[PDB]
RNA sequence: ACCUCGAUGUCGGCUCGUCGCAUCCUGGGGCUGGAGCAGGUCCCAAGGGUUGGGCUGUUCGCCCAUUAAAGCGGCACGCG
RNA sequence: GCCCCUAAGCGUGUGCUAAGUGGAAAAGGAUGUGCAGUCGCGAAGACAACCAGGAGGUUGGCUUAGAAGCAGCCACCCUU
């Protein structure tokens, strides 16, 4: 797995606080904090539009090259602050990284396939935990479902992991549960 | 329809022509899929009978010497690629036009020449 | 009609309506969900009406999740009585819903039918609400 | 130019047949006798017959082969098809019956060869849900 | 001529028009003819 | 707009006069008048064409452009050829006759009914049941044809009354 | 109910700044 | 429980009205599971009209004959 | 607060609205309109419109008087 770093421009914040953050969000700037093993907290501001586009293109766990006043720095999107209601981006958490670093990452698992018609499949574990390399973090992990019948329990173990990818979660996690499709009678019974 | 699918169709139709010895261009406006499928029974034996969009064909026809068939793309384009022998497609289309009377042959091509209805009928007879 | 089996205090103050939802703000079980936009109290009957509306629509298959339980009560005193003389007696069992909360959750193959079912559900609710999927 | 499906040894019912093409202005008795003669030259199969109608009311009967699903129902030996295809597998069909039905429907199909007809017959048996191996 | 605060295209042949500042629905079927009011 | 960017050709038997925004067209069938709106500019291409132009593509300009272009086209077509509509009636004993220029109908009412052809329009009955109307103005011809059509209430059961030829009436069956 | 509407709405006068005595 | 207890007379009925339309009749339309006759329902429409008796203090209600119809409401549940 | 009533601005610049919105109101309905943005197809000619087709298995199986692409249920298949 070899993904390209993404190039973003950051400018160091002049003021910090709720008023400064509201003002910065007002004119299209998103506040971010760069903290890592370098033990240097940088309060930065990013273009909201371009950052959002990069996130959409390359998921939540994207590797970034930030332009701190000419300096190109490798960072990772550790956390995002989204408004519960209007789905903005409120704040960003960025972790300094050097190449060849072991990274702990939540990666979304997507269920694809054609289950048997008398089957309903429920995706129970929304996202799974991976130890990998900073330059080689998947975007999605795929689970195929074909011929799955009766109660077919897919645990965290059965997900295929590429090279350099390590499963941190306990492999018991029911990522996908295959069940009998609820009946025309069963639906009228739950909740009463 | 997307441009990639059109490019793939252009390449495939070009490839099918390079495997064809000669071609016939006809008009099908005015026939149903029933008799059309019966024709694919008749023409599917040796030759190949298909239809393509003219703007797709001219990029497919610019490949070989069927660049002289650009002027026969007027009207709905039905192409008969004669692969087995030469004359089978011409006589089969002539009889299908005699029975149906709903087909008009725009022309044909082979041996470096694109040739009109009279010359096709000659080769269809010769 | 979902009624809690027992409560520690059967007569309570009104659930106060300030702020936006902190928990339950994401779709967690089904493919789709309904996100609330207003502040409200939601009773038993509204929930069962919406749930039957969904069930009638999707009909055959797919499963539904209800993320909120009407466990906070509301009392009414008998009519034709003056003010005072003690608090009333409980009648109707509600839940305090704030904007951002996810009410109903659906797992169903088809997208359009799912949206239609959730729309039928929303029309039964006293508040503005919208359909939210698990995609960001 | 209409179509009906009428059984082997049966003719002249009121609901399915009589008014069906009696409102098409076609002579019913001559059709009935001719189709009956032909189908007793078949001896064995419910047949779909297509009436080709003209302006002077002269009619021609198009006798296509007995229906593919009906041919598979008589092939698998069961009187009734399944209520839940691919779930309720009432009977079984073998590849040799598949080839015989493929020949008959080749006489009825647009299929150019035997294999296409066999694939069509497999689809037809699946449509009603009888196990094909 | 239905008159309702809601007007919707009952069948796909229905078309929605605004005449003289009010919204109505026109269709070949006179049953589907309705007005928003 | 998109229609309003197609030039209006002037046939040889046609004469055109333009006075600012006013327009007049004279041909074998007579003379007709028209006025265009302030936003729209009108020119005559010396190649025997008419050009309708707009300065802007806002709502008023876009809407008025095609309107004015089609309107002048209809105006010239009226004095070149004219306009003809056909009527044809259904029902037993439904009577149509011409008295000079005036049209008389007997559609089942106790009394017979009359309609008067206004100036610029004429009637022609060739059958007791069907006839035609000729005129210079498309709009006036359509108006009179409509008022003729309205005379008898529509019948989905037996379909009595006047009709256009091309139109088809919906019909239900009164079963009882 | 008209009168209560009138008073509660004239409370919104730009001079009253959203407050008037007696609602 | 905000005016009225150094007084603001309270039910039905009679006389006299005035206004609203959320129209009972008359008028104009749309749709019909509208053949016609006769209907159903929705929209527009306040010009005019909208009975006499038996029982009840009665309002109301039932009933008897009719009428095109025998509307509902506000005006201190109008008016001592 | 500044057109007149009524003292002071029918003030300047850039837009927006057609509803007297301004100068009352809900769920909800809706090709009004402006700004900004995402995805599709589009000269290899897109969309609309104008002309030709949309066939065979087959009336797929159950239910049914009936069920044949078009009360209903299951799969939702195959050739030219
Ligand atoms: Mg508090
Ligand atoms: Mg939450
Ligand atoms: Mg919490
Ligand atoms: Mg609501
Ligand atoms: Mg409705
Ligand atoms: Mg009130
Ligand atoms: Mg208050
Ligand atoms: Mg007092
Ligand atoms: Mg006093
Ligand atoms: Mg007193
Ligand atoms: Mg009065
Ligand atoms: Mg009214
Ligand atoms: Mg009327
Ligand atoms: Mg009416
Ligand atoms: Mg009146
Ligand atoms: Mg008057
Ligand atoms: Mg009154
Ligand atoms: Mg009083
Ligand atoms: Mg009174
Ligand atoms: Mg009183
Ligand atoms: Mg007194
Ligand atoms: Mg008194
Ligand atoms: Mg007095
Ligand atoms: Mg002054
Ligand atoms: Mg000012
Ligand atoms: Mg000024
Ligand atoms: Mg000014
Ligand atoms: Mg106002
Ligand atoms: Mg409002
Ligand atoms: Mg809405
Ligand atoms: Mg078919
Ligand atoms: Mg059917
Ligand atoms: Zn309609």
């Amino acid at each position: 797995t070899a993904n390209i770093p993404n190039k973003l421009t950051a400018n160091v914040r002049t003021r910090t606080g709720k008023g400064a953050s509201r003002q910065a969000r007002r004119d299209g700037k998103v506040p971010a904090v760069l903290y890592g093993h370098g033990t240097d907290p940088q309060h930065l501001e990013l273009n909201a539009r371009d950052f959002a586009a990069v996130l959409r293109s390359h998921g939540t766990n994207a590797i970034l090259t930030l332009d701190i006043e000419g300096t190109e720095q490798l960072a990772l999107t550790k956390a995002l602050d989204v408004h519960p209601i209007r789905r903005n981006i409120q704040h960003a958490d960025l972790l300094v990284v050097q190449r060849g670093e072991k990274v702990t990452v939540e990666v979304t698992v997507l269920v694809e396939g054609d289950a048997t018609p008398g089957t309903l499949v429920t995706q129970d574990a929304n996202t799974i935990e991976i130890e990998a390399e900073a330059l080689s973090i998947p975007e999605q992990l795929t689970v195929s479902v074909e011929g799955v019948e009766a109660g077919t329990q897919i645990t965290a173990g059965q997900i295929s992991l590429p090279e350099g990818v390590n499963l941190i979660s306990d492999p018991e996690l029911l990522v996908v549960n295959v069940v009998e499709a609820p009946s025309a009678e069963a639906l009228e019974e739950e909740g009463a | 329809m997307a441009k990639a699918d059109k490019a793939t169709a252009v390449a495939d139709i070009a490839e099918q022509f390079k495997a064809s010895t000669a071609t016939v261009v006809t008009e099908y406006r005015g026939l149903t899929v029933a008799n059309l499928a019966e024709l694919r029974r008749a023409l599917g034996d040796s030759a190949t009978y298909t239809v393509a969009k003219n703007t797709l064909v001219k990029r497919a026809a610019s490949e070989a010497g069927i660049e002289g068939l650009d002027e026969l793309f007027a009207g709905p384009t039905a192409i008969a690629f004669v692969k087995g022998e030469a004359v089978d497609a011409a006589k089969a289309i002539k009889k299908f036009a005699k029975d149906n009377k709903a087909l008009v042959i725009k022309g044909g091509y082979m041996d470096g020449k694109a040739l009109s209805v009279a010359d096709v009928e000659k080769i269809a007879d010769l | 009609m979902l009624i809690p089996r027992k409560v520690k205090h059967r007569k309570q103050h009104h659930p106060e309506q300030r702020g936006i939802a902190s928990g339950g703000t994401s779709v967690s079980f089904g493919d789709y969900g309904i996100q609330a936009l207003e502040h409200a109290y939601i009773t038993n009957r509204q929930i069962e009406s919406a749930r039957i509306a969904i069930n009638r629509h999707i009909k055959r298959g797919g499963k539904v999740w209800i993320n909120i339980f009407p466990d906070r009560p509301l009392t009414k005193k008998p009519a034709e009585t003056r003010m005072g003389s003690g608090k009333g007696s409980p009648e109707w069992w509600v839940a305090n819903v704030k904007p951002g909360r996810v009410l109903f959750e659906l797992s169903y193959p088809d997208e359009k039918t799912a949206r239609d079912a959730l729309t039928r559900a929303i029309h039964k609710l006293p508040i503005k609400a919208r359909i939210v999927t698990r995609e960001e | 130019l209409i179509k009906l499906q009428i059984q082997a040894g049966q003719a002249n019912p009121a609901p399915p047949v009589g008014p069906a093409l009696g409102q098409h202005g076609v002579n019913i008795m001559e059709f009935c006798k001719a189709y009956n003669a032909a189908t007793e030259s078949q001896r064995g199969n419910v047949i779909p017959v297509e009436i080709t109608v003209y302006e002077d009311r002269s009619f021609t009967f198009a006798l296509k082969t007995p229906p593919a699903a009906k041919l598979l129902l008589k092939a698998a030996g069961v009187q009734k098809g399944s209520g839940e295809p691919h779930k309720t597998k009432v009977a079984k069909v073998t590849w040799d019956q598949v080839r015989e039905i493929a020949e008959t429907k080749k006489a009825d199909l647009n299929a150019n060869d035997i294999d296409a007809a066999a694939k069509i017959i497999a689809g037809t048996a699946r449509s009603m849900g009888i196990t094909v191996e | 001529m239905k008159v309702n605060p809601s007007v919707k295209p009952i069948c796909d042949k229905c078309r929605v028009i605004r005449r003289h500042g009010r919204v109505m629905v026109i269709c070949s079927d006179p049953r589907h003819k309705q007005r928003q009011g | 707009s998109r229609i309003g960017k197609q030039p209006v050709p002037v046939p040889s038997g046609v004469d055109v006069t333009i006075n600012g925004q006013n327009l007049s067209v004279k041909g074998p069938k007579g003379t007709l008048t028209l006025d265009v709106a302030e936003p729209i500019s009108v020119s005559r291409a010396e190649d025997g064409a008419i050009v309708v132009t707009r300065p802007d593509d806002e709502r008023r300009s876009r809407s008025l452009h095609g309107l004015s272009r089609t309107l002048i086209a209809n105006l010239v077509t009226g004095v070149t050829e004219g306009y003809t509509q056909k009527m044809e009636i259904f029902g037993v004993g439904y009577r149509v006759q011409l008295k000079g220029q005036n049209l008389e109908f007997a559609l089942g009412y106790s009394h017979p009914v009359l309609i008067e052809a206004p100036e610029g329009i004429t009637f022609a009955v060739e059958s007791p049941t069907k006839f035609s109307v000729s005129g210079i103005d498309k709009q006036k011809v359509g108006q009179i044809s409509a008022v003729i059509r309205r005379l008898r209430r529509p019948d989905p059961y037996k379909g009595k009354g006047v009709r256009y030829e091309g139109e088809q009436i919906r019909r239900k069956v009164g079963k009882t | 109910a008209k009168r209560g509407r009138k008073k509660r709405d004239r409370k919104h006068s730009k001079a009253n700044h959203g407050k008037r005595p007696n609602a």
